[PDB]
């Protein structure tokens, strides 16, 4: 082996298991070659990351960084509805680290804590942006023109949620919750059970709307 | 019907243009092919409801009162022996709850029991069984409809022209196989 | 129940018949046929959705890398077959 | 009495519980 | 008071929004 090929962690091993391309007989090779050359480019740059430690600090964090924000954020958005302000109200009966953070907020400002939640969310989304950059940096060219754009745009939209509670009005929080759950796949698979054979089948609605 | 001819219709032309659309035509098919004697499976329920009109109507006359200048009078209904065949549609009025025409049973609770049980059963039977039944053929339509269809596209996309052979083993194993479709099976060329 | 806007038909029962029949038919058609129809594509979605998918996992889990061969007969019949995936088809190794 | 229509003296002591479920399940709504 | 039946003083300030959805989704109708 060469001395560079070891630093090629588990994210790759499974994408290559799922890059099918059945053109004809089998789901064979052209496939491998495309993925292989892009993988080489990602691999060199990984050692370009070694000249800067902060990114490596982030790297073992990254999935969790993103996850943490999403979890945190919602346990925020539903919050708006849950306790709309301007009335002085009581409690109103009517992961190792995560629990500790929840508990601390719990004895909040009965309003100051709400402000605090907004503040870490902006911060929190910035860590997601940084983790995203840790995984892919230099805007390193690649064959897949759909993916780069989609991932950054969705992360940007998550940054935007930060706006509609930065100092910006109620709600929305709800919007961020909706997309975090969308980022869930399996539900995404069932979500698919309604778009792929649906793109001209929104047209089959008007069948009855005319019938 | 708009040369100089009256309003509407325009609508008719719109309906058929959208019909000329195929794909929607494929889904439209998901209701005629196994449907041509399955319009006959509608009357199954239309008869399987039709008896339990009487089964109610014998032991229970409908006992129904309410649900010149105007067309609005004191509601002189109740179903001598004809309107029995009418009221079934307003029997089957809802997908919610069927029968259910008499209210105020007034706790003559036995009568209460009889009536409810009977209506429930129609409810049950009529609603569900026949309703998932009516569909059924509507949805084994689409279970059939694709299920033949990739097999029809097996014989062109997967396997090629006249070999009766699933192709690939033989092809990797020899010569160069890719260009076989230009000469030895080129239907266009046969026509040529 | 669809249509059904006029109540008190006041037993002008013929009119009664016409009206009911017509609404019923819409009822019937509109409700069911199109409603199991709308779905339909929603449920041949999921009939399709898995139906391709195990075939996509046929080609990795069931059969291995480049043989175009359903593997097993040949494998029981000879050598030791288990370790074939370490060398002769190890895509990771091709990348290596 | 004249008619079968009174002031609706219902409510289900401990028997009609097993009855009302059907009018519980009254609708698909 | 005598009964639990008054002149229906509802309407949903900013809480009952999350309640009424169930009676929003009240029917399949």
């Amino acid at each position: 082996v060469p001395s560079i090929c070891e630093f090629l962690t588990k994210e790759s091993k499974l994408r290559i298991y799922y890059t099918t391309e059945r053109d004809e007989q089998g789901s064979k090779i052209n496939d491998f070659f495309l993925r292989s050359e892009d993988l080489f480019n990602e691999m060199n740059w990984q050692k370009k990351l070694r000249a800067q430690p902060v990114l490596y600090w982030c790297a073992r964090n990254m999935s969790f960084w993103s996850s943490i924000s999403f979890n945190l954020a919602v346990l925020m958005n539903l919050l708006v509805a849950f306790f709309y302000p301007f009335k002085g109200v009581r409690g109103g009966t009517l992961a190792l680290i995560a629990s500790t953070i929840l508990r601390l907020i719990f004895s909040v400002g009965l309003q100051p804590t709400l402000f605090l939640l907004g503040a870490f969310n902006v911060c929190n989304k910035i860590i997601f942006l940084m983790s995203f950059v840790g995984n892919c940096g230099t805007f390193t060219r690649g064959y897949r023109a759909m993916v780069l754009d989609v991932e950054f745009l969705y992360h940007l939209l998550y940054l935007l949620i930060c706006a509609m509670g930065l100092f910006v009005h109620e709600f929305f929080y709800s919007l961020l919750l909706f997309d975090l759950v969308y980022r869930e796949e399996t539900l995404l698979n069932v979500i698919k059970s309604v778009t792929r054979n649906g793109r001209p089948i929104i047209l089959t609605a008007a069948l009855a709307l005319i019938l | 019907m708009g040369l100089f001819v009256h309003e509407f219709f325009y609508s008719l032309l719109l309906f058929d243009l959208v019909y000329r659309e195929e794909t929607l035509l494929n889904v439209i098919k998901s209701v005629t092919r196994n449907g041509r004697p399955i319009i006959l499976t509608a009357a199954l329920a239309l008869i399987l409801v039709y008896l339990f009109s009487i089964v109610g109507y014998l032991f229970f006359k409908d006992d129904f009162i309410l649900e010149e200048t105007e067309q609005d009078k004191e509601h002189t209904c109740e179903t001598l022996l004809m309107c029995i065949v009418t009221v079934l549609s307003h029997g089957l009025r809802s997908g919610g709850g069927v029968g259910d025409v008499l209210r105020k049973p007034s706790k003559e609770e036995p009568l209460f029991a009889a009536r409810v049980i009977y209506d429930l059963l129609f409810f049950f039977m009529v609603i569900i069984i026949v309703l998932n039944l009516i569909f059924g053929v509507i949805i084994d339509t689409f279970a059939d409809l694709r299920s033949e269809k990739q097999k029809k596209e097996e014989i062109l996309k997967t396997t090629c022209f006249i070999c009766g052979l699933e192709r690939d083993k033989f092809d990797n194993k020899t010569v160069t196989f890719e260009e076989h479709i230009k000469e030895e099976h080129n239907m266009w060329h046969y026509l040529c």
